[PDB]
DNA sequence: GCGCGCCGCAGACTGTCT
DNA sequence: AGACAGTCTGCGGCGCGA
């Protein structure tokens, strides 16, 4: 409700109407805001970094998609199996890795509906098909990347479940305020989807596990993505968790994304002079800041100039990691105004140290 | 038959006598304290053929059988202890491993030492691994040094096999290897780690001197700090605290052992090891001298002492102990350490973000009001059309430049300004290396993370300044209960009336389930903290311990057949073993104590690393057979009971219940009377064993102190009626006569062998006032002799019937043993005879030759590839049967037919 | 000549011998291999360049996907999808995001279906094409034309290593008042690469009722109605451009863009063992933006036979010896861009002189 | 019940910065 | 010629090995 309507005021969510629960889950949300369209930038690229560049073994799929409209991510994956195994190198431990995004059926208002779901989709093949231990190496992986980046990292759990042919399997479920929600799925599809795929020979679908060449197992790790960022803004703010009156008398409305996953980092801003001469040393320090890898908010375009309490309450619900401010004194002096997401005191320093302590500190926050 | 649910007399059944007049007084006494109306159904008869027993009475029979083995070992002792050593070898060598030296310095090279009765020890360089460094063997005809290769430059870089000495004198005789500490010197004897079982025996001179002439913890405190309260010091020259160039002097007497202050072994160089070798081995060679002289003054005492060959026997089978790993051992490790890693990061990560929003106060003075956060300091301080690339980067440059002009100083005297004091003293400089994003460096044991979660205990600062551990924080114009209650403590403080004198080690751990001690109202991240720490408090303690115990893998040449080509073999595993490193005898109750396993460890929850009884699996084509025992404590204390004031397991309410008495159903005696009494939220077990150890009254109420907020005055007027219930006093349900009778008898103490206690307790010039040490290890004790006497048994049964295993662990009043899969079911029936045997010869000592059905036989015998508390438990990891295979084990309570023991059916 | 059996060994079992210039400029094709899909990414974020650091108020929108839309309720299996419908929905709210200033855009890169007919039926096309809407006032719309037009001609020829051949051509103007079109001369003659089209506010007035209330942002403190000027890109490869001519040079592509070619980690230790020499480059894959493709896991010396030829398949811009000879003195690095030049690796070669020589030519 | 480690915390001096 | 950054150093407590 409130969580909401703090979103679409500083346009984390896609529009006004529509906007109630179990319509952005289904997917047929009109979209995400300009900030919003960040955070899946940010996310599928510390997806891809965790899964695909670190991992020697993984590499990306074929563009798949090139009828009906694609919905589980998977079919395209096992379809280009047979050039995944390289003729120069024919390892079968290593798999294929995807980010996309897939249409599914939506009933119950009635006309049928299309909704839409980001979907990354780690496709892996187990060179044995009794290992089960990769299975739990990537449950392993993909819990504390989720409980990385999160406030409260305890509130992604997962389950055991099993299905007919008794596949074994786990389902990532983050707790949101109104009850636990599928994040991502780990499943044994158990060679079948293979030979359904190739039933004509089983020469090719054999693959080299040391040195014996053997019929691999495929196992299916499919996530979401916008219902993970609709899981980390919830983190952040407050999920109805803490609630009370001593826990917290203090009324600030404050989006504490992690630094690594924050849309936009630091917001430049021009007050406390009319000169106008702020604004050439703030477009200096605006391209000094960029091809760091740091976004800055050009707020001090802007000719109006509200109260800054109002304006530290909007980079706070911007997710703003640093604010900027420049005075006339920054032209004397060179000492600019810092103030920070998690503590609300700002101090000065100069703007030399500003580029080096941002990248620090997202370098940082990356690592820890 | 049907008196008291006993079942007939399968043995023995010539004579049998029910008694007179004893049987009147018996139901008296139960017609009291207890309703003695219980129909007690029967358990259904289980008739099976015994395997023959020798000697016409069990006594014999168990004598027999402990005297059938040992005997080549008490012969092998007797030929050490006759032996005039010379005494020493002027000339040390390397010699490329064992070589052999007489009585004179002479280098000769010998692959292994053919001698029967040895002394041996090792010591090891704990800067390099674990791997054993140096090691001289005694033995009458040689000396036998081993030197550990060190010569040799390279190393295995860890995954030890084949590294360590050999002893095994290989069939193509039976050793006795006697040493210090021989459990650690057993980790480094190579073949003892091998699937199959050896003939060689340990014994340990630290469990000769703690078996006779030991010291009690308190004893050991007072001979240390001395190197009513008062009483004669004859005890205090008698024993010692088992540590040599201490127990030398005791036994042998002459010069003291020397002692290097350097160290060299625990936190020395590798180079420093490599040369000054000859002073080294001159100090181990002293060492092992020193301990052959006191096991040779200690065997004849010992065996005086301790003269029923069960004891020894029993001592011989807890020297050999077998832990497989089957290769998830390196596993469990990396993942605990992992989960520990994380969840302190997460720990760290919430108390930054209470640490911020705290910070986000001082904005119009929100402090002072906070009980929590207003004593701080909170305090400020401050001291192309064109293209136009230049005249951007052109004036960051100049300002950049301009850091010179008016800067206050070239190195940052101000540490984040603006911020306040104690945020600024939770920051780490601006300097590259050692910066750290947010209030970083922030930790439990800082008196800053208390008064950032509230901790629910009104006012809570934990302001060290004269609080002396606690304060006015528990219950009742400010001075009354108030949620603030903290200004000007020192006039008026009150509150805890003690002060100063609990143990305070890690007392707060419990009492956050109920008893206030909540993290804050809120719930997001205050009580995540302290919930963190429940789980990572046991890997913190004991990670030490757990991680560096020493692994050795068996190569594929070490394998054996069975291993082998079996379903569950893999190539790429290598298959490895822990010995425990228990000593036989590590209190003056002689149960084995070691640190890390034996201990009460279940797979708890809300636990990080509590699954170490699990992932002690064995290899593939084994499985582990084992039973734990049922609740035995109470049953030695009731027929101690039993044959005192009457017989047939009935004379006391004691005698009456506790064996047909359930804990699915009815009161067992353990729980229920003490939850009726008192409050005993899962407690009461402590509270029956503290009884039954005849603690006392004032160990009782400290124990409950702890457990509630219950005052001094109110704990001796009320609740306290527990003593004065169970026991009528000093000569009800409890009695102490006959434990009491037996602390004063000198020489007669174990009722079942006969074992004398220490010479620190005996009644000859040394009194005890405190009177609870001797009467605790009397039940202590008497459950030590019954569990040598299950461990006499079933040897014999793997011998004349080919049953391979025997590789016994005693964890907590159970027991395990490595046993093939072929023979799972046979290892099962032969426990059971164990456990009826044991039970028989207990009751028999201490009065008649008949036993009850209910405790004849256990309610359910383990047969599992791991080991763990039940059959049908997991651990609190998020996935057991996944990955590592599990079969989730059988109870097998019932055999599978009454077909006997023997391969023929 | 072809290019794409003889230089791209590396390609798919679906359709491998059929593949021409037809199929290839319409999107009935089976998609790009690993190698195409990171060389589309890489593509992506240097297009995504002109969104961050060209930020005259331009900011990211997500299109429905839908191939017919939003349904089609109220008026009396689509012709074209092209990703500006989407910006003028989201026109209202990223006018609400600036306090109403005119001058600003909208970039999106995403899927567009394009049916293909007269095959020589009703297949999808997904050209995944990016747009730019651009909102602008009517006044200055020549101008912003001209410097986008300039501006997408400086970054299509940026990668580009020939003179010409990026043409532009006014052509006609049919849709709006005037517009430009970007023509890449492959061997079969010149096709589109970009277009400009200057709507005008008929589309947005056509979208929306006939009144106005959200509409018209300020510029200049003067209300005036919004033109349009779209900017759509089909994000098609210069691998054509990368292989001008094989002639003696035996078949080398350039990696102006590759992800391939600037790599590491090759070598998989000099001894058959110890890989952690070359492996333990790994560092370059964290805090970096380094793409290396594991050849050490390969471990096929009889393979790596024929180095001169091997160094036209494989091409990991280094090797480690397989000889036990220069396993000390701290360098493996060799044959380095076109000339072996053979220098320590350290500091030198490895994680520097890599992250150099990209970001010079990103500059230039 | 003790003793020797490892952290927190408050000195008393030390050393530039003025 | 003051005065507040930091560097050992003497206190309390926690804690683990006998």
């Amino acid at each position: 409700a409130l969580l909401e309507i703090c979103q679409r005021r500083h346009f984390l969510s896609g529009s006004k109407q529509q906007l109630s629960r179990d319509s952005l889950l289904s997917g047929c949300h009109p979209g995400f805001g300009p900030l919003g369209v960040e955070l899946r930038k940010n996310l599928a690229a510390e997806w891809w970094t965790s899964v695909v560049v670190f991992r020697e073994q993984v590499f990306p799929v074929d563009a798949l998609h090139h009828g009906k409209l694609r919905e589980n991510l998977l079919h395209g994956a096992l379809e280009h199996y047979v050039n995944c195994l390289d003729l120069v190198n024919k390892r079968l431990p290593y798999g294929l890795a995807q980010i996309g995004v897939c249409f599914h059926p939506v009933f119950d208002t009635g006309v049928k509906s299309i909704g839409e779901k980001t979907e990354a989709s780690l496709v892996w093949f187990t060179p044995p098909r009794t290992s089960n231990q990769w299975l739990d190496f990537w449950l392993r992986h993909r819990l504390q990347w989720w409980r990385k980046f999160a406030m409260s990292p305890s509130n992604f759990s997962s389950s055991d479940c099993q299905d007919e042919e008794g596949r074994k399997g786990n389902k990532l479920y983050y707790n949101f305020p109104w009850g636990k929600e599928l994040i991502e799925t780990l499943w044994n599809l158990g060679d079948h989807e293979l030979l359904h795929m190739y039933p004509g020979n089983v020469s090719k679908l054999h693959g080299r596990d040391g040195r014996k060449n053997v019929v691999p197992c495929v196992l299916s790790v499919n996530g979401d993505l916008d219902r993970g960022m609709l899981a980390y803004l919830y983190d952040s703010f407050q999920l109805t968790e803490n609630s009370f009156t001593r826990k917290k008398n203090l009324h600030r409305k404050v989006l504490k994304l992690h630094p690594c996953l924050a849309p936009i980092k630091v917001a430049l801003d021009v007050g406390r002079g009319p000169t106008l001469e702020l604004r050439q040393v703030c477009q200096g320090l605006f391209n000094e800041l960029l091809e760091n890898g740091i976004s800055v908010w050009p707020g001090y375009l802007e000719t109006m100039q509200s109260s800054l309490e109002q304006l530290y309450s909007k980079y706070d619900e911007m997710s703003i990691l640093f604010t900027v401010l420049v005075t006339e004194t920054t032209l004397e002096n060179g000492l600019i105004h810092l103030r920070s997401r998690d503590t609300t005191m700002k101090e000065m320093m100069h703007i030399s140290k500003l580029k080096d302590f941002l990248i620090k500190y997202i370098s940082s926050a990356k690592n820890v | 038959m049907l008196s008291r649910g006993l079942h007939e007399q399968i043995f023995g059944q010539g004579g049998e006598m029910p008694g007179e007049a004893a049987v009147r007084r018996s139901v008296e006494h139960l017609q009291k304290h207890g309703l003695w109306g219980q129909p007690a159904v029967p358990l259904p008869d289980v008739e099976l053929r015994l395997p023959p027993l020798y000697g016409d009475n069990l006594d014999q029979h168990f004598r027999l059988l402990a005297q059938k083995q040992s005997l080549p070992y008490l012969e092998a002792a007797n030929l050490l202890l006759q032996a005039q050593l010379p005494p020493k070898p002027p000339a040390w060598a390397w010699a490329e491993g064992w070589t052999r030296y007489g009585p004179e310095g002479e280098a000769v090279p010998v692959a292994i030492p053919e001698e029967r009765a040895l002394v041996f020890d090792v010591e090891v360089c704990l800067a390099e691994g674990t791997c054993p460094t140096l090691a001289v063997a005694i033995s009458p005809s040689a000396w036998y040094s081993w030197c550990s290769q060190r010569l040799v430059e390279e190393r295995y870089s860890w995954t030890s096999q084949l590294s360590p000495a050999d002893l095994i004198p290989l069939e193509v005789q039976e050793q006795l290897v006697v040493g210090h500490n021989v459990s650690f010197d057993r980790a480094h004897i190579r073949e003892q780690y091998l699937i199959q079982g050896s003939r060689m025996r340990f014994l340990d001179t630290m469990s000769m001197h703690m078996a006779i002439s030991g010291l009690s913890s308190f004893q050991r405190s007072l001979w240390i700090a001395a190197k009513p309260a008062i009483s004669s010091w004859d005890w205090l020259d008698i024993s010692s605290v088992n540590s040599l160039a201490e127990v030398h002097r005791l036994y042998v007497g002459g010069p003291p052992l020397e002692k290097e202050p350097r160290e060299l072994f625990v936190k020395g160089t590798m180079k420093d090891i490599r040369e000054n070798f000859q002073d080294l081995m001159q100090y181990c060679a002293q060492d092992v001298w020193a301990t052959h002289e006191v096991f040779q003054q200690q065997l004849p005492l010992f065996l005086e002492r301790c003269p029923h060959p069960v004891t020894l026997a029993g001592m011989l089978e807890m020297g050999v102990s077998y832990l497989p790993v089957n290769q998830n051992w390196e596993r469990y490790l990396a993942e605990a350490q992992g989960t520990y890693e994380e969840l302190q990061r997460e720990m760290k990560k919430s108390l930054m973000d209470l640490a911020n929003d705290a910070c986000q106060l001082l904005s119009g003075e929100r402090y002072k009001e906070d009980p929590w956060l207003w004593d701080l300091e909170w305090d400020l301080q401050e001291f192309s059309e064109e293209e136009e690339f230049q005249q951007d980067v052109m004036a960051r440059a100049c300002l950049q430049k301009l850091k010179g002009t008016t800067e206050l100083l070239p190195k940052r005297p101000q540490h984040l300004p603006g911020h306040p004091g104690w945020y600024r003293k939770l920051c780490p400089r601006l300097d590259d290396p050692a910066w750290t994003p947010g209030p970083s460096l922030l930790s439990l044991q800082m008196r800053v993370t208390p008064k950032l979660m509230a901790l629910t205990w009104d006012g809570f600062p934990l302001h060290y300044s004269e609080r002396h551990g606690w304060g006015y924080l528990v219950p009742g114009y400010n001075d009354v209960d108030i949620p603030g209650c903290w200004f000007f403590k020192l006039p008026h403080k009150d509150g805890n009336s003690c002060n100063v004198g609990s143990p305070f080690a890690k007392d707060f751990l419990p009492k956050m389930e109920d008893g206030t001690l909540q993290a804050g109202p809120g719930g997001a991240s205050g009580p995540r903290a302290l919930e963190i720490n429940k789980m990572i408090s046991f890997w913190r303690n004991a990670h030490k311990r757990i991680s560096s115990q020493m692994v050795v893998w068996l190569p594929r040449s070490a394998l054996p057949r069975a291993v082998i080509r079996h379903p569950d073999y893999d190539e790429e595993g290598l298959y490895g073993a822990i010995l425990p490193q228990v000593v036989t005898a590590g209190t003056i109750t002689r149960r084995a104590v070691e640190p890390t396993w034996l201990t009460a460890s279940n797979a708890r929850p809300d636990r990080v690393g509590s699954e170490l009884k699990a992932m002690v699996q064995a290899p593939p084509g084994y499985t582990l057979v084992g039973a734990d025992v049922d609740s035995q404590e109470l049953w030695i204390a009731a027929v101690l009971g039993d044959a005192h004031f009457a017989g047939m397991h009935g004379c006391t309410a004691f005698g009456w219940m506790t064996l047909q008495g359930r804990k699915s159903r009815g009161t067992d005696l353990h729980s229920k009377t003490a939850t009726t009494v008192g409050i005993s939220r899962e407690h009461a077990k402590i509270f029956n064993y503290g009884r039954i150890y005849g603690a006392g009254q004032p160990f009782a109420e400290r124990l409950l102190m702890q457990f509630n907020h219950r005052l001094t005055q109110q704990e001796a007027a009320e609740k306290a009626q527990q003593m004065y219930a169970a026991t009528k006093g000093l000569r009800e349900s409890e009695m102490f006569n006959k434990l009491e009778s037996i602390a004063t008898s000198d020489i007669p103490r174990t009722p079942v062998l006969g074992c004398c206690i220490s010479r620190a307790l005996e009644p000859s010039a040394v009194q005890e006032e405190f009177m609870t040490s001797r009467v605790n290890w009397v039940v202590q004790s008497s459950a030590v002799d019954y569990l040598h006497l299950m461990l006499v048994a079933m040897k014999w049964l793997f011998e004349e019937f080919a049953i391979d295993g025997r590789f016994c662990i005693s964890i907590h009043d159970e027991v395990r043993y490595l046993v093939r899969e072929e023979d799972r079911y046979r290892a099962a029936l032969a426990l059971q005879i164990t456990n009826l045997l044991t039970r028989c010869m207990f009751a028999y000592k201490l009065g008649l030759n008949d036993l009850p059905q209910s405790v004849a036989f256990f309610s359910a015998v383990d047969i599992d590839r791991c080991l763990r508390k039940e059959v049908t438990m997991d651990c609190k990891t998020p996935s057991n049967p996944t990955g590592m295979e599990r079969r989730y084990g059988i109870p097998q309570g019932e055999a599978l037919d009454i077909y006997q023991i023997i391969e023929l059916t």
